[PDB]
């Protein structure tokens, strides 16, 4: 009953290369709807890429991506295919596919509103242990450090999504070697350190690396 | 806004796209032509002032500007292509669609009526003074 | 093009309070402004379409207003579930769609902790020590690394996050990266914090081994 749009194909382009993005539109048609593609460069606002009008096949590229981008679509299984040639690291962005209705009518005035889940050397993650001089029944800090990954960023989770209370992840700061690194910390009551184990789970998707690392207090 | 204030932008932007040089000179005047067209579509013409929103002519006003933005919509995606010819050659029907919504004789026979009453009352008052005044 | 001037880029205001967000277009757009709530990282959602009308499924404490060139999103009762990077956006024609730059509203001494490097990091040849400052406001602080009563320069980095979902505060990580020879030639590692809300610059230390 709902209109849904699923964004996939995210990964690494080899430097200079090309990649094709896929948007699968479940629940509704594509032949009476223009489908747009919009990215978000991180730490910023918003910045539109390109569109395709699937009523006539026609597409409009921005002045960033003219000469370099080519969109088509399949109207059978409701899919959009966007062609990216000779990219850059300012394309390293959150990519969403989008819906728009046609003139005339109230669904022309219905704007972009169905926004998807977004697409974006391997890292080393090291554990960060609380001290032995923590107070009895108080507050202790722990965490994990991710470093040395091409490209930015990593995604950090805790206990496979079971912990959302008291988390603090950080934006990564570039080192001298061209590499990225951040840390992720959890504040906790100190009385549950000897009963419940705490595992950081770090994903880096162009290097295809999944890593789980447990943290314990020092002795 | 106002209807005829939008035609104060829609008239002078319609005649510039016809023989213009580059593709942005089509595209800048088409952004003036589209954005004044939707604001006039919200308005009310003055000869149909006293009616309902769901009157049969007022829908026929309000779908009659869907044709004009739809005949803006022909020369929009050709103006991305850089065609100096195909923009202005497809935009020759705009002057026909200004003719179909011209929506004025019954008001203008008050205006020519009222100025003669302030013309003949000058002559009828000063004509009698133009007779009788040297004997008195 | 038709640029879109946001005002402000970010703001900081209370719980429940009335908050105004204005935007001025750079030429004439008829009625096509859409306003967007942008949460930290999830799917964006539409608040206002056609510059004053509520979306079918948005709370009616928010509203919009057009007045010529002025386009204004008004927030009457700004709840704690409502903070974002907000957006005016035009939708005149499909190829000339521009956004806003965003409007970022978010809804006590900060605890300090130290974090030594592990032995698997020390086998690789790098020594990364972390000083962590949690739950402080405002953004200014002085974090200084002290290695056997000596001051360092240029070989540490800092990382400062956004203001929070509950209480608009900050958290900071100061990472000092050294070699294994510079870790083994010295013994005492301390980080000191000077802050306005804290009465004394606190030093937290450990020893090697």
């Amino acid at each position: 009953s709902e209109v849904q749009l699923v964004e996939s194909g995210g990964g690494l382009v080899q430097p200079g290369g090309s990649l094709r993005l896929s948007c699968a539109a479940s629940g509704f048609n594509v032949r009476s709807f223009s489908i747009h593609w919009v990215r978000q460069a991180p730490g910023k606002g918003l910045e539109w890429v390109a569109y395709i009008s699937s009523s006539s096949g026609s597409t409009s590229y921005a002045d960033s991506v003219k000469g370099r981008f080519t969109i088509s679509a399949d109207t059978s299984k409701n899919t959009a295919y966007l062609q990216m040639n000779s990219l850059r690291a300012e394309d390293t962005a959150v990519y969403y596919c989008a819906r728009w209705g046609y003139w005339p009518g109230e669904p022309w005035w219905k704007a972009f509103d169905y926004w998807g889940q977004g697409t974006l050397k391997g890292p080393s993650v090291f554990p960060l242990a609380p001290s032995s001089k923590s107070t009895s029944g108080g507050t202790a800090a722990l965490g994990c450090l991710v470093k040395d990954y091409f490209p930015e960023p990593v995604t950090v989770s805790w206990n496979s999504g079971a912990l959302t209370s008291g988390v603090h992840t950080f934006p990564a700061v570039l080192q001298s070697s061209g590499l990225y690194s951040l840390s992720s910390v959890v504040t906790v009551p100190s009385s549950s350190l000897g009963t419940q184990t705490y595992i950081c789970n770090v994903n880096h998707k162009p290097s295809n690396t999944k890593v789980d690392k447990k943290v314990e207090p020092k002795s | 806004a106002d209807l005829e204030d939008n035609w104060e932008t829609l008239n002078d932007n319609l005649k510039v796209i016809e023989k213009a040089d580059n593709a942005a000179q089509v595209k800048d005047a088409l952004t003036k032509m589209r954005a004044a067209a939707l604001d006039a579509q919200k308005a009310t013409p003055p000869k149909l002032e006293d009616k309902s929103p769901d009157s049969p002519e007022m829908k026929d006003f309000r779908h009659g500007f869907d044709i004009l933005v739809g005949q803006i919509d022909d020369a929009l995606k050709l103006a991305n292509e850089g065609k100096v010819k195909e923009a202005q050659a497809a935009a020759e029907q705009l002057k026909t669609t200004r003719n179909a919504y011209i929506q004025d004789w019954k008001y203008v026979a008050m205006v020519i009526d009222r100025i003669f009453l302030w013309m003949f009352i000058i002559v009828c008052l000063l004509g009698t003074v133009g007779l009788f005044l040297p004997p008195w | 093009d038709i640029q879109m001037t946001q005002s402000p880029s970010s703001l900081s205001a209370s719980v429940g309070d009335r908050v105004t967000i204005t935007c001025r277009a750079s030429q004439s757009v008829s009625s096509a402004v859409a306003w967007y709530q942008q949460k930290p990282g999830k799917a964006p959602k539409l608040l206002i379409y056609s510059a004053s009308s509520l979306y079918s499924g948005v709370p009616s404490r928010f509203s919009g207003s057009r007045s010529g060139t002025d386009f204004t999103l008004t927030i009457s009762s700004l709840q704690p579930e409502d903070f974002a990077t907000y957006y005016c956006q035009q939708y005149l024609y499909y190829s000339l769609v521009t956004f806003g730059q965003g409007t970022k509203v978010e809804i006590a001494a900060p605890s300090v902790f130290i974090f030594p490097p592990s032995d698997s990091q020390l086998k690789s040849g790098t020594a990364s020590v972390v000083c962590l400052l949690n739950n402080f406001y405002p953004r200014e602080a002085k974090v200084q690394w002290k290695v056997d009563n000596a001051l360092q320069s240029g070989n540490s980095q800092e990382s400062v996050t956004e203001q929070d979902s509950k209480d608009s505060t900050y958290s900071l990580s100061s990472t000092l990266t050294l070699s294994k020879a510079d870790y083994e030639k010295h013994k005492v590692y301390a980080c000191e914090v000077t802050h306005q809300g804290l009465s004394s610059p606190v030093t937290k230390s450990f020893n090697r081994g």
